[PDB]
């Protein structure tokens, strides 16, 4: 089992979209995780666009089959990290390369 | 959203369901609906019937059932379904009635081999020119679901149970308080045994022994109530007469060390999973008890020694959280 | 023959 | 908040040391992770506490062995031969182990290079 | 599981041939199906064909398509002649209940 | 005739009862699910069949 998901533009104010296609049939199950360089990972998305408690609604996420994408509805200045989509329905847990955000 | 569907090996029936998890609240169960997909090379013979089962199985069939008969008020689901399928979707639709029981299995012994042991949800459709033609399995779909709890939004008062007893000849009795720090635990949160003994008695706790014991009993079977310890803890901690103790004991119940018992109820298993202890059963009204359901509740019983014995033990309640 | 294997399918959102 | 490990010879062993209050041990599922320096996270070990299964990277199976004492809320990640390819941070979670396995909690990072 | 050929570029007033190989015990005397799917949308039944080989259609449209299908071959096929912009679509094929393992499918675009 | 087990419905066509005895039916379904009468109870409708035993 492997999923697969590199460098965002930093353009303000944006809406950007950015796919985790898997290689079987995860069921939606996948959760997006995002750390800041230096901290430990924050979880902003499990199971299909379910927001975390501690993120606004600027985070989305979406579904189509066995394909996956996670969009932020308006760049602000408070997010430029690294998002890691993981999968949680087979024993060996497997997360995305991840992708930066610089423009 | 997704919508769940198994398919035939003949090629000829495919079953929809919305979900496989329905949430009993305490008034009305969640209705089981879907449409059944055919081939009209056979339906051209006969319609397609749709069967809803309810088992409860025991021993090594020794099966007790409730069998609900419909043979092929349309919910916002059941429109969906059938706008995206088309002609052939005959839709179907079952209501549960609140008094049937949740799903819930037994611990299967390390000596056996079974698919499961407890109360099971089924959903079925096949073709057959006559109701009592059931020659080939091959042309038929069964498919299971679950009807599950939650803990209710509103918590009990703060559980508080004690006992005064004077220890053979004795003076006054010796009173120790136990409280738990609220009724409403969630599943592996631990459980803060407050707990207060004062005495004036010669005698004097030489071990403390603190343990959730979990109660469930089978309505079906005459005389099957089953309780096993769990999480059991026996602390050192002595009180010679005339002293004042005060300590919070953080216990949890878990699987590990129990997962050798027999007839430790879990939650309800669709394949041959591992599933986490069983939950508490809810229930509003005066209910008369079901023929078919495992019934399951938890109390911490906390015990003192001496040089005789005492103990009291108090309820609390065990559920996940209403997502 | 044996069974087939539960999966899942997709209806629109509205 | 983690006391991480080193100050030895190459290929010599450690013991990671991981904390992180208020969580129940065996409620939530302790989870480890190691991130290379230029290399994205991948999971490493994982122990459930509540169920008792104990689950390694197949690179780590017999060279790890997990343990999480249940009165302390600790984690160790007893690493018995390491090799070169081993320095990394090395974050442990604390996550939800009830039909769910996101890791929505987690303590400080340590290096383990010498 | 499945496989399916054809598909491909097309420009408006031509024809596409398309067809479909079926593995395992779903083909002989089940009827076999054919889909196509809109650009985010729901896939759309397209076409049929029974085991005594005519055909039945659940399409809105009902006009030139050619459905054959082989009881010995191991193949389904599924033939396009009034090429529209609506038929700009990823195509698929299974069976009428959609029994087999709904796998990749094939692609056709115009104008 | 005799029901062994306690059941009851939320339906209106459904009967509900306590280890009934003596139901009248003039012989076997047609179907799959019973039809049954209580005098002691008075109402009529729909048993299932698992939960009748002869007289």
């Amino acid at each position: 089992i492997q999923m697969t998901q590199s460098s965002l533009s930093a353009s303000v104010g944006d809406r950007v979209t950015i796919t985790c296609r898997a290689s079987q049939s995860v069921s939606s199950a996948v959760a997006w995780y995002q750390q800041k360089p230096g901290k430990a990972p924050k979880l902003l998305i499990y199971s299909a666009s379910s927001l975390y408690s501690g993120v606004p609604s600027r985070f989305s996420g979406s579904r189509s089959g066995t394909d996956f994408t996670l969009t932020i509805s308006s760049l602000q200045p408070e997010d430029f990290a690294t998002y890691y989509c993981q999968q949680y329905k087979y024993v060996p847990v497997t997360f995305g390369q991840g992708t930066k955000v610089e423009i | 959203t997704r919508v769940f569907k198994k398919a035939s090996p003949n090629g000829k029936l495919t079953v929809y369901l919305g979900k496989r998890d329905f949430v009993d609240h305490i008034d009305l169960v969640d209705p089981v609906d879907g449409v059944v997909l055919v081939d009209p090379e056979y339906l051209k013979e006969r319609r397609v019937y749709v069967t809803l089962t309810v088992a409860f199985r025991y021993g090594r069939g020794l099966t007790f059932r409730k069998d609900l008969f419909v043979a092929n008020p349309l919910t916002r689901l059941q429109e969906r379904l059938i706008k995206k399928l088309g002609e052939h979707a005959y839709p179907f639709t079952f209501e549960i009635c609140p008094n049937l029981p949740s799903s819930v299995t037994l611990q299967p012994g390390p000596e056996d081999t079974g698919k499961a042991l407890g109360v099971d949800y089924e959903v079925k459709a096949f073709v057959a020119e006559n109701l009592e033609e059931k020659i080939h399995k091959r042309n038929s779909v069964r498919l299971v679901i679950r009807k599950v709890q939650y803990a209710p939004e509103r918590p009990g008062p703060q559980p508080t149970a004690e006992t005064t007893r004077q220890f053979l000849m004795s003076d006054k009795p010796l009173h120790l308080e136990a409280s738990l720090d609220k009724e409403i635990y969630y599943h592996g949160e631990p459980i803060s045994v407050n707990v207060h003994v004062t005495n004036n008695t010669n005698k004097t706790v030489k071990k403390i022994k603190i343990s959730v014991r979990q109660y469930a009993d089978i309505v079906l079977f005459n005389t099957a109530q089953y309780k096993v310890p769990v999480a059991m803890e026996e602390a050192d901690d002595t009180v010679a007469p005339s002293s004042t103790f005060s300590k919070v004991y953080t216990l949890t119940p878990f699987l590990a060390n129990n997962r050798e018992k027999r007839g430790l109820a879990l939650d309800g298993k669709l394949k041959h999973e591992d599933t986490n202890l069983a939950s508490s059963t809810l229930l509003r009204e005066g209910a008369n008890r079901e023929i078919l359901g495992i019934i399951v509740s938890y109390k911490v019983k906390v015990k003192l020694v001496v040089s005789s014995d005492v103990a009291v033990e108090l309820p609390f309640t065990l559920m996940h959280p209403k997502p | 023959d044996e069974s087939c294997t539960t999966a899942s399918s997709s209806l629109a959102k509205d | 908040v983690e006391s991480g490990g080193g100050l030895v010879q190459p290929g010599g062993s450690l013991r990671l040391s991981c904390a992180a209050s208020g969580f129940n041990v065996y409620s939530s599922s302790i989870h480890w992770v190691r991130q290379a320096p230029g290399k994205g996270l991948e999971w490493v070990a994982s122990i459930s506490s509540y169920y008792g299964y104990t689950y390694y990277a197949d690179s780590v199976k017999g060279r790890f062995t997990i343990s999480a004492d249940t009165s302390k809320n600790t984690a160790y990640l007893q690493m018995n031969s390491l090799r070169a390819e081993d320095t990394a941070v090395y974050y442990c979670a604390r996550s939800r182990q009830f039909w769910y396995s996101g890791l929505d909690y987690w303590g400080q990072g340590t290096l383990v290079t010498v | 599981q499945l496989q399916e050929s054809g598909g491909g570029l097309v420009q408006a007033g031509g024809s596409l041939r398309l067809s479909c190989v079926v593995s395992g015990f779903f083909f002989d005397t089940v009827t076999m199906a054919w889909y196509r799917r809109a650009p985010g949308k729901h896939r759309e039944l397209v076409a049929s064909a029974t085991a005594g080989g005519t055909t039945t259609y659940a399409d809105s449209v009902k006009d030139r398509f050619t459905i054959s299908r082989d009881n010995a071959k191991n193949t389904v096929y599924l033939q396009m002649n009034s090429l529209k912009p609506e038929d700009t679509a990823v195509y698929y094929c299974n069976t009428f209940v959609r029994s087999l393992s709904w796998g990749q499918g094939t692609q056709v675009t115009v104008s | 005739f005799v029901a062994l087990y306690d059941y009851e419905s939320c339906t209106e066509t459904d009967l509900s009862f306590k280890k009934g005895e003596r139901l009248q039916i003039v012989n076997n379904t047609e179907g799959d699910w019973w039809l049954a009468h209580s005098l002691t109870t008075g109402q009529t409708g729909y048993i299932p069949s698992n939960y009748v035993a002869p007289s």
